[PDB]
DNA sequence: CTGCATCCGAGAGCTGAGGGAACCCAACCAT
DNA sequence: ATGGTTGGGTATAATGGGAGTCGTCTCGGATGCAG
């Protein structure tokens, strides 16, 4: 069995879709009402697909195998696996050709395009509005001559086809004006009240009397309409012949004697324009047959047609009538479109447009080159164009189409299955019209009707209403509707399955587990673990077979003790993953090793929360088992819970102590301050000892003795080491918040109990004390940015085993201490700070004056809201400012807080809400409010202003609503657009970097200040320096990981003024095909050490950059800027830039101003609204893509003035804005990979000595190629510009058939694949998911793939050997 | 451009009606030429239907696509018998182009009989197109010598077309004509005892209202039977993401504990 | 022959759990 | 040997249908205007 590796699209021809077919379904029967069999010919015949049972023919002739490739004589049925039910197409021959819907409604028309129709006249054709002329055969309309490819309606037709055949009701006892059969012109009256308007013969039909003569006088006979006239006009009777036949003898008229005969008053009058001719014998053409010129008629070529037209011999009066039409041929529908292109001649029509493309027009340049890409994909696939009409229509295997029988009895059925039989009914009824010789206008409609039912079938509820079920307005799904759409096959059964040995429970805290273990409940073990429960049950004595152990466990009740035992003997060093929905980052699948426990729930470790964004409010998490040695391997090394601590996106720690941990933690290192004492002075320590004892100063109060600062604290106590000052903290002598001296470490510190406790808990977790006195500081109270560093330092220093017991050392310790600390939450706990009062009367008082300064007049309305609003914000800060420091001057203990300055929850607005006032509030419309809640939390709030902050939280919770869907498809889409870039080489050779700078611009364009240094880590921390770098004494080599050490001493060299700048490698300008290198990426974030060769690092790039986006990004400004960014949107409060360089001219009018930048070499000028503000200032010089505005500037004007580097810089930095706004840590690395897929494709502007055309998007690596090779041979290179496109635009132009069609705009992709005949060479990854294939990456790289591995014993054998 | 019922009714508001004499003219033409059809099937010694398919061919022309040269042939082999016995020919084309017009003309009977007909599980067109094939049928059995109108001969074509067609393709399993219209008795029944009674009828009602032959066992078997197939995408809950085939599971393949 | 500039139609918008209207008439094939 | 099925016929005159939807945004061809 070979491998797979690449998988073509291409058209299929009549000729294959009946190779596919095992035969035709002649009729639209589905099952037999009385045996629920198959019908015969009918859409679930088995001799046609296959049969129902294995290996059993529908008459039970044979029941048993052995009879492979078989046919029963009697049935017809071959013998083999059922299965082959799903496999075995039928068809549907047409009688008529129908034109395929995707190639005809996708915009623009692929037929359009080939037969340049507009879409409105291939409408028109195929939908029989309108003619097209095949050989027009020198017709002529309206004076000028009809040509090939004209549309005709049908009154033109009519008329060139059969001519102009006039009808005027004479009135009934009314002669005519003029005789039967003489030329009339133009004009002449035909009767008294009936005027002609056609030139030709005027013909009586229905005379009302005939006046006979007799051999002389005049007779009248009456003709009524039931009777006919025989005798022809001017014709002589005889004796006894007769003149007026009739049905009734009675009725007959005979002739008496022999007279001539003359007919009056008729009843209707029929002009044509026609030539006549007469005869005295047989003639040779009849009724219906067309002649041209100089054509024998009658009498043996004696009389000759002059014009083209059809022939007609009137019998009554012995005359050939020829009318004047032609023999043109014109035909509707697919069948003409498929006859014009059979006609079609490729390379005629390629030279064609190759000159064409020499137009100085740029418009006819574009829509030639439109018309030549679809000319030459046909002309390399190989597909015909007219294998674009069908003739046979395939007919999908009934298993995927199912009629059964639910349980209840009753059926269901697809409704393909009704699609399918409108389609066999109209095919029948065509067929049996046709047969008939039936008008043409019933064989039009039903054309028309056949061409509606395929287009319902390939495409319901495109064109015109949707076909729908009747009692029901739900649409048919057809077969475009299965594949694509969020329901469709693609999304939802082959990038996402159900699978199985899975299962899902609500999570619980599981304090007491490590940090690499999960609590399972037993049933669920039970039952995940099922088949090795059975053989390792079948290895003891408990089940003789696997049968029996199975029937045992089948019932709850007959479960036994040691089959416990045997389910913990299973699970013995085996994982299992976890998975809360939604994931937003890798991190949300984890791999524990199983605990069991009793119960139904999950028990989940607190500190892995975090990464899982998992609570205990409800949350529930699902769980799956690896099964493979492959599978356990992976999620034991690359997936283990205490493999990942840090974060991919920023590189921190992600697994960390939160929540009651800092709290314990905080309480147990922080030292109390007294203000009994309050810096009284002493002169010798034994009189502060003496005042202590007395009562007059405080144990820790801050005294001076001998003019050195101390405590009491420090000179009653001294340890000679922890273990007896913890001791004494034991017997209550001091607490673990009084300061005092140890010795520690050969040292003699001035610390607290409590701190020398955390510094001994970290040295015993870590087993090194030397290590643990450098990692920590010990002068400062423990919070969660220390214990962060904390974490990070101990994961550099030791290594992730040593840093997962130092994390599980301080989780338990903080609980512990947390537990015993007394932190509880009341009323008078929100103290109110006094200062507040005044503060508001203060307030109050300025009103007032505001008021004043309103009423005479020195203020508008717009002022004196905004006075309003600035001054109660100004109060707001004010109270901020105040309750913070009443809380941290009076009450420095006080759980609100502790809890906000610890980190652990909380913080300074929701504190200020709680004590101080709420604020302003905005009003639904946006704006603030006048009267601002003047009351907090602790003191209640009276109704109105409840009412006015309900508006914001309905705002908040409504704004949350979109924001996560929003940042749902941003992250799909950036997934999608960058998933096939991996780490496929060490080293690609590049000599091109980036230089990052170290200083910004200031908002004044006063100087340039240093960027703040979360930003200078996030762009620096873990790239490759691209050059040498001398700094401080210090010379950081080429090719040198920049570790935080290292950011941070160019940080200092920064601030000393010895460099501006860092030249570093970055993806941006990596050169390795379909992904990046090792040195040009940098770190592997997680580990803090250089990426392994193989990580999908652009799925991870996706994920990191989306997952913030959701939740952490609020909502020109929030998402909505970064979904513009990522998309290339021009921006709708655009900025005008200068595309030259130049000196700036400001020039003002009264009514208009204006802007000109004049360089040396030419001047422009910019017109702009009055209204905007322009950050330059007269005699100014500014250099090229310089903004002139004020608003975001459009990335497709800076790439080009500037170039490709400045959009680059642009991009990554408007983009990196947003999210540091929010405060949100995220590597360049990232936005640096989207950005490089952003700009992954060129426009070719000359197109030299190679076969592309002018403005044919392309790859950049395919024209660089193209463009070597051509060098090289000594030809003309091709001059491309580079372009920018949108993530949307850019992921739908690759060049992977599958992924673009599995993302979005499924019919355009899979109709321009299928035309092209391209080939999937399934190089991304989601190509090989679809195909279940092992994707190239991670242990599917084929880095790695192919090692081995033997021991000593068995190498040294082949040695030998 | 869309919507082909209006489409379909512009074109055959376009081509006018008959009158009486127009009507009575054009249906002794088509007698005149099918007894001259027939009367040249005598002459030649051939078989009728081949020499009716000669004169459509030539009647529809190169136009419509049997072979050209067949057709060719035999119309030469005609036109080889001598003057006087010729005439029926051009009789029989003229008698064809006369069915053309017909058919043509009175199309509009079609629609008039249709339109009160929708809502059976057949959509208008279809309705209107085996009208037309009523229509056919009904021209060319049509004696004029009774002197009685088209339309008294042409509307029972008409209703008995529809009527099969209702039969033949209003479900999805077919069930034949007089099981369907048993069907359409019992439904009948069924909802003239409710209105009577006022209340649902129960099954004994029905059978002892039917007449002999009729129990309580056959009616529930036969209401079992009239029964139709659901879809497979019937959209469950409130959201549009679960269907009803999702829950349907395989009882034929063997399970893999099975297999093992 | 450019360039603007609306003008119209097409195709998308988080996961997961759970969702319940005729009658007759007479020949003819399967089993 | 038996019911259930399959196709054919009905004669005053009968002649252009009928349902309908509204609180979205963004992108890319298509048409018509000034220069
Ligand atoms: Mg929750
Ligand atoms: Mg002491
Ligand atoms: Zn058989
Ligand atoms: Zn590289």
């Amino acid at each position: 069995k070979k491998e797979v590796r690449k998988v073509r699209i291409a058209l299929a021809s009549p000729e294959k879709i009946r190779s596919w077919s095992y035969g035709e379904v002649e009729k639209p029967e589905t099952i037999n009402y009385r045996t629920l069999k198959p019908e015969r010919d009918g859409l679930f015949d088995e001799r046609i697909f296959g049969p129902i049972k294995d290996y059993e023919c529908a008459c039970g002739k044979y029941k048993r195998q052995r009879f492979e490739g078989k046919v029963c004589e009697r049935c017809g049925v071959e013998v083999t696996k059922s299965i082959v039910r799903r496999y075995r197409m039928g068809h549907i021959e047409l009688a008529t050709p129908a034109a395929h819907i995707w190639f005809v409604k996708d915009v623009p028309s692929k037929i359009g395009t080939l037969l340049d129709l507009s879409a409105t006249e291939l409408e028109q054709v195929l939908y029989f509005s309108k003619y097209i002329v095949l050989d027009p055969k020198g017709a002529i309309l309206n004076g000028v001559p009809v040509e090939k490819r004209q549309l005709l309606t049908d009154e033109e037709y009519r008329e060139l086809r059969y001519g102009k055949q006039e009808t005027y009701p004479l009135p009934p006892g009314v002669d005519a004006l003029v005789k039967d059969g003489e030329e009339v012109v133009k004009g002449q009256e035909l009767a008294p009240g009936v005027v002609s308007r056609l030139d030709g013969v005027a013909l009586y039909r229905f005379p009302r009397r005939v006046r006979v003569e007799y051999v002389t006088e005049p007779k009248d006979y009456r003709v009524q309409p039931h009777m006919n006239v025989v005798v022809p006009e001017g014709a002589r009777v005889e004796a006894g012949d007769k003149i007026v036949a009739a049905i009734d003898p009675e009725e007959e008229v005979i002739a008496e004697a022999e007279g001539v005969v003359h007919l009056h008053e008729p009843a209707s009058i029929l002009v044509v324009k026609a030539r006549v001719y007469p005869f005295e014998d047989d003639v040779e053409v009849s009724t219906g047959d067309r002649v041209a010129p100089g054509d024998v008629l009658a009498d043996g070529g004696k009389v000759k047609s002059d014009v083209y037209g059809r022939v007609e011999v009137d019998l009554v009066r012995n005359v050939v009538r020829v009318v004047e039409s032609y023999d043109i041929d014109a035909r509707m529908g697919a069948e003409a479109i498929q006859q014009l292109l059979k006609e079609l001649d490729l390379e005629a029509l390629e030279k064609e447009l190759l000159e064409e493309m020499k137009h100085p027009s740029r418009a006819r340049r574009a829509k030639a080159r439109k018309r030549l890409e679809v000319v030459r994909a046909f002309l390399d696939s190989g597909n015909r164009p007219e294998w674009m009409i069908l003739e046979a229509v395939p007919v999908l295997p009934p298993d995927l189409r199912p009629m059964v029988q639910v349980d209840g009895g009753r059926f269901a059925t697809s409704d393909l299955n009704d699609l399918y039989r409108r389609l066999i009914n109209r095919n029948n009824r065509l067929k049996k019209l046709l047969a008939q010789g039936a008008p043409e206008i019933i064989i039009r409609n039903e054309k028309r009707m056949l061409q509606e039912a395929v287009d319902a079938l390939l495409d319901n509820g495109r064109r015109g209403a949707p076909v729908t079920n009747p009692g029901s307005d739900r649409p048919l799904r057809s077969l475009t509707d299965i594949l694509s759409g969020k329901q469709g096959r693609f999304r939802q059964n082959l990038l996402g399955k159900r699978v199985d040995y899975s299962g899902r429970s609500v999570i619980v805290v599981g304090p007491q587990l490590k940090l690499h273990q999960c609590g399972l409940p037993k049933r669920m073990a039970l039952e995940l673990f099922k088949p090795f429960l059975l053989k390792k049950m079948e290895e003891k004595g408990i089940a003789p077979n696997v049968k029996a152990a199975r029937r045992m466990l089948e019932r709850q009740r007959d479960i036994k003790d040691e089959v416990w035992d045997a389910l913990e003997e299973v699970i013995h060093g085996k994982v299992v993953l976890l998975n809360r929905a939604p994931t937003l980052h890798r991190l949300g699948i984890q791999a524990f090793q199983p605990v069991l426990v009793e119960g139904q729930s999950i028990q989940l470790h607190p500190l892995v929360c975090e990464a899982f964004n998992a609570d205990f409010d409800g949350d529930q998490m699902a769980v799956h088992v690896p099964l493979s040695s492959f599978a356990q391997a992976e999620a034991r090394i690359q997936m283990l819970s205490a493999h990942n601590l840090l974060s991919p996106a920023s590189g921190e720690p992600l697994a960390k102590p939160s929540r009651d941990i800092i709290l314990g933690l905080y309480y147990i290192t922080q030292v109390r301050k007294e203000k009994k004492g309050a810096g009284l002075e002493f002169a010798t320590p034994e009189e502060a000892l003496a005042a202590h004892e007395r009562g007059e100063v405080a144990l820790n109060a801050p005294i001076k003795v001998a003019g050195r600062e101390t405590s009491v604290g420090r000179l009653k106590y001294v340890f000679a080491n922890p273990d007896e000052a913890l001791l004494a903290v034991a017997h209550g002598i001091v607490d673990l918040q009084d300061v005092v001296t140890v010795r520690y470490m050969g040292k003699r510190l001035e610390t607290s109990p409590g701190r020398i406790l955390f510094a001994r808990i970290v040295a015993e977790a870590v087993e090194d004390e030397k290590v643990a006195w450098e990692l920590i500081q010990l002068d400062v109270p423990q919070e969660k940015n220390s214990l962060k560093d904390l974490v990070y330092q101990a994961f550099l220093r030791l290594g992730m085993e040593k840093t997962a017991r130092l994390l599980d050392a301080l989780k338990y310790y903080g609980f512990t201490f947390s537990t015993t600390s007394g932190i509880t939450i009341g009323i008078d706990d929100a103290v109110i700070p006094e200062e507040k009062k005044q503060y508001l009367e203060e307030a109050d008082r300025k009103l007032l004056q505001i008021e004043q300064a309103y009423e005479m007049g020195f203020l508008t309305d717009r002022e004196r809201y905004d006075q309003i609003l600035q001054l109660w914000t100004e109060t707001t800060e004010k109270v901020t400012q105040a309750v913070f420091k009443n809380f941290e001057e009076n009450y420095p203990f006080n759980p609100l807080y502790v809890m906000a300055q610890s980190g652990a929850r909380g913080n300074p607005q929701q504190i200020r809400q709680l004590c101080g006032l709420r604020g302003l509030m905005q009003k639904p419309s946006g704006e603030t409010f006048e009267v601002p809640v003047r009351s907090s939390f602790r003191e209640g709030l009276t109704v109105l202003e409840y009412f006015i902050s309900s508006h914001g939280a309905r705002k908040g919770g409504a704004d949350t609503a979109l924001r996560t869907a929003d940042s749902g498809y941003l992250t799909r889409k950036l997934v999608d657009v960058t998933h096939e870039i991996v780490v496929r080489e060490a080293d690609c050779g590049t000599t091109n970097y980036i230089s990052v700078p170290l200083f910004q611009p200031d908002e004044v364009t006063r100087s340039l200040r240093l960027r703040k240094r979360a930003d200078i880590e996030a762009g620096l921390y873990g790239r490759v320096l691209a050059r040498e770098v001398e700094v401080l004494g210090v010379r950081l080599e080429e090719g040198r990981y920049l570790s935080m050490d290292d950011v941070h001493l160019l940080i200092k060299a920064a601030e000393a003024g010895e460099i501006q700048e860092v030249p570093v490698r970055s993806p941006l300008t990596c050169q390795t095909r379909y992904g990046v290198c090792q040195k040009c990426y940098g770190y592997d974030l997680s580990m803090a050490r250089p990426v392994s060769i193989g990580e999908a690092v652009g799925i991870v790039a996706a994920q990191s950059i989306g997952e913030p986006g959701t939740q952490l990004t609020m909502r020109t400004q929030g998402l909505p800027r970064v979904i513009e960014l990522f998309e290339a949107r021009r921006p709708k409060a655009k900025a005008v830039i200068s595309e030259i360089d130049g000196v700036v001219r400001i020039e003002e009018t009264e009514e208009k101003l204006s802007v000109f930048v004049e360089s040396e070499g030419f001047s422009k000028e910019y017109k702009l609204p009055k209204e905007a503000r322009l950050l330059v200032k007269d005699g100014d010089y500014v250099e090229a893509g310089q903004p002139l505005t004020r608003g975001a500037i459009d990335p497709h004007q800076l790439l080009e003035a500037k170039g490709p580097e400045a959009v680059e810089r642009y991009l990554v930095e408007e983009i990196q804005k947003v999210y540091r706004a929010q405060g949100v840590k995220l590597h360049d690395k990232h936005i640096e990979i989207v950005v490089r897929q952003m700009m992954k494709y060129v426009e070719v502007t000359d197109p030299g000595d190679s076969r592309l055309l002018e403005g044919q998007v392309l790859e950049k690596w395919d024209v660089e190629a193209l463009n070597e090779r051509l060098i090289a041979e000594g030809k003309t290179p091709v001059a491309w510009k580079p372009l920018l496109m949108g993530v949307t635009k850019s992921a739908l132009s690759t060049k992977s058939w599958l992924s673009a069609a599995s993302f979005q705009n499924t019919t355009h992709v899979l109709t321009e694949a299928a035309i092209a005949g391209k080939k999937d060479e399934l190089i991304g990854l989601k190509e090989n998911v679809i195909l279940g294939r092992l994707i190239p990456a991670g242990t599917g790289s084929d880095f790695v793939r192919f090692t081995q591995v033997v021991d000593q014993k068995t190498l040294k054998a082949i040695e030998e050997a | 451009t869309s919507d082909p019922v209006r489409q379909y009714l512009h074109e055959i508001g376009q081509v006018p009606l008959l009158t009486l004499e127009e009507e009575v003219e054009l249906a002794r033409k088509v007698e005149e030429g099918m007894e001259a059809i027939k009367k040249l099937s005598e002459i030649t010694g051939l078989d009728p239907d081949l020499i009716r398919e000669v004169v459509r061919a030539k009647i529809l022309g190169s136009a419509r696509v049997l072979d050209p040269k067949t057709v060719e042939e035999i119309d030469q082999k005609l036109k080889s018998l001598p003057k006087e016995h010729k005439r029926y020919l051009h009789i029989a084309r003229e008698g064809e182009a006369a069915r053309q017009h017909l058919i043509e003309a009175n199309l509009r009977l079609v629609v008039s009989i249709a339109k009160k007909y929708t809502g059976r599980g057949l959509s208008f067109l279809d309705l209107i197109q085996e009208g037309n094939q009523g229509l056919i049928r009904a021209v060319e059995k049509f004696e004029y010598k009774r002197r009685f109108k088209f339309s008294t001969y042409a509307t029972w074509w008409i209703r008995q077309a529809i009527n099969r067609a209702i039969a033949d393709q209003a479900r999805t399993i077919r069930i034949p004509v007089h099981m369907v219209e048993t069907i359409n008795k019992l439904s009948r029944t069924a909802r003239q005892l409710q209105q009577e009674l006022g209340r649902e009828p129960t099954y004994e009602e029905i059978a002892e209202a039917m007449g002999p032959g009729w129990d309580a066992k056959r009616v529930e078997e036969t209401l079992k039977i009239a029964q139709e197939p659901v879809s497979l995408e019937t959209p469950i809950g409130d959201e549009k993401d679960s269907f009803y085939g999702d829950f349907i599971p395989d009882e034929h393949l063997p399970s893999p504990v099975d297999a093992a």
